């Protein structure tokens, strides 16, 4: 928003969602209307729904995330994104937060990712947790727990230190221990390569 | 099969047509062979190409797989080697493998991700790695794709021959007869030479 | 060398090699010697060999490296060390370089390796070339030569980009292209895991 952006671009899918309900709101307030819209949210929901039999589905979904979210204290599921410098993951997250779906935790070198957040003009998410694996306090507690889970499956104490240095394994181990409620990756890696550490 | 038989190097194979607004896609083999070998897949495809060439259309062939060019042991290797055989047999034709489905039918996906692929302009001939994949694919397009599907028709026999299904409707019986007649004319013409 | 280290340690293997030839040198210059040692290198070599059947073998070997090195223009074979921050590799490079065997090329962050070089106080190789993959000029030249090699083995353009980002594959490709004469790796990774890229 500025001197070079005064009005939404003609092609914003939000236009309708923002303008039409306020138009109806006005027409009801000014008394030219013969039918009253009550569930405003619902109205917008239908407005989104307009293109997308899938879009409606994800909206049902999100309403249902909000539904048991608000029943367990408004607490949001902690979710780790190992590929913290992924253009696509970041950009997705952007839209994610204002829908208050999850609390995002990214992995990589903190400044090398804040560089990419500032590089993408995406300030939506200036306050999310950013963790370097090797630097985190539970790191060693983790490499030990990997060790016993896999020493008899081809891992010495060294290989576990170096694998825990992989953001993926670091993520999964975060999840297994309850340091996060879930994880998602494979935006950068082959399906298999990314599914194995999990 | 016990009476007519196939011609030299033939394989008995069931083929479908998927009809879109512009192009049509050819699906095989959907009735006959349970888990076709590489040599067999290359022959299924070659026949499917004589059939599409009959209608004056450039045949574009994809050996379908669950992988994009892995050559990995198993299905992908069979299909990759399959395409390799098919090219060994008809070098003028655009044939490739192994590749996933969407990677096949869509030329945009092909140019963006695998620009090395010899297949461009999207596939118009889809050979399946086995019977499970092809019967489930064709009957699923028919029911959900809401694009129209005719078949299955029989191919590769020495003479004009064709099997209906019991579930066949009358429309099915009449277009099936049409193809039978045509292939018959095509047999006569191969005779003339 | 300083106020706390004035005389070589009693258990220093260099001691013999350094003092003994100078004792023979003095016994000859003052003329009390009755048999003359001419090839000082040979004397020292046999002094080394004097302890270990392998050492004499390895010493013969190095002699053959120098022999065909100095017969082809005094050139040393270029060797890639993907593990540029590997302690063991740095320490080996140390003893290696005074032996004028090869031109060492290490891989990693140009400064995290001189960080680890200054950390081990082993200044023998402050000046040996150190290259980060993602930075090398020929990098895209490389990702495509890998691509054609593995585009039909389960690799698209992206995975070949990150795979050339790995020092190992980088070493190998360097070798393959004649941008290096040899490579050695795997002081950090499993024999299998490290051999696969080669």
């Amino acid at each position: 928003f500025g001197r070079d952006y005064l009005i939404p671009k003609p092609f914003d899918t939000r236009v309708l969602l923002w303008v039409a309900p306020e138009v109806a709101k006005a027409a009801m307030k000014s008394g030219v209307a013969t039918r009253a819209i009550e569930d405003w949210d619902q109205y917008r929901e239908s407005l989104e729904a307009l293109q997308g039999p899938s879009k409606v589905f994800i909206r049902s979904a999100i309403n249902r995330v909000h539904q048991n979210s608000a029943a367990n204290g408004g607490e949001l599921p902690r979710i780790v994104f190992p590929e913290g410098t992924s253009t696509k993951v970041l950009k997705a997250l952007a839209t994610l937060v204002e829908e208050k779906i999850c609390q995002p935790i990214l992995l990589g070198y903190p400044e090398r990712v804040k560089e990419k957040i500032k590089a993408l003009d995406i300030p939506l998410l200036n306050d999310v947790s950013i963790v370097h694996p090797s630097s985190h306090p539970k790191y060693f507690s983790f490499v030990e727990k990997l060790y016993s889970l896999r020493q008899r499956k081809g891992i010495n104490l060294g290989e576990a230190e170096r694998l825990m240095a992989d953001p993926n394994y670091f993520a999964a181990m975060m999840v297994n221990q309850g340091e996060a409620d879930g994880m998602v990756s494979g935006s950068s890696i082959n399906y298999a390569d990314a599914v194995r550490p999990i | 099969l016990q009476t007519i038989g196939v011609y030299k190097e033939g394989i008995p194979a069931g083929l479908n047509f998927v009809l879109l607004e512009d192009k049509f896609l050819v699906l095989a083999d959907t009735t006959v062979n349970l888990n076709p070998t590489a040599e067999q897949c290359a022959q299924i495809a070659l026949q499917a190409a004589k059939i599409v060439e009959y209608f004056g259309i450039e045949p574009r062939v994809a050996m379908l797989s669950y992988s994009n060019f892995s050559g990995a042991e198993g299905t992908p290797r069979k299909m990759k080697k399959a395409a390799e055989i098919a090219r060994s047999l008809r070098p003028d034709l655009m044939i490739e493998g192994d590749m996933q489905a969407d990677t096949a039918v869509n030329p945009e996906i092909m140019e963006r991700l695998f620009p090395f692929s010899g297949l461009k302009g999207g596939a118009n001939v889809l050979v399946f790695p086995n019977l499970e994949s092809s019967n489930i694919a064709y009957k699923l397009i028919q029911q959900i794709g809401k694009a129209e599907v005719i078949g299955p028709f029989l191919t590769g026999v020495r003479r004009s021959a064709n099997v209906l299904q019991r579930t066949t409707t009358v429309d099915g019986i009449v277009n099936s007869v049409v193809f039978t007649a045509l292939e018959a004319q095509y047999i006569k013409e191969v005779l003339k030479s």
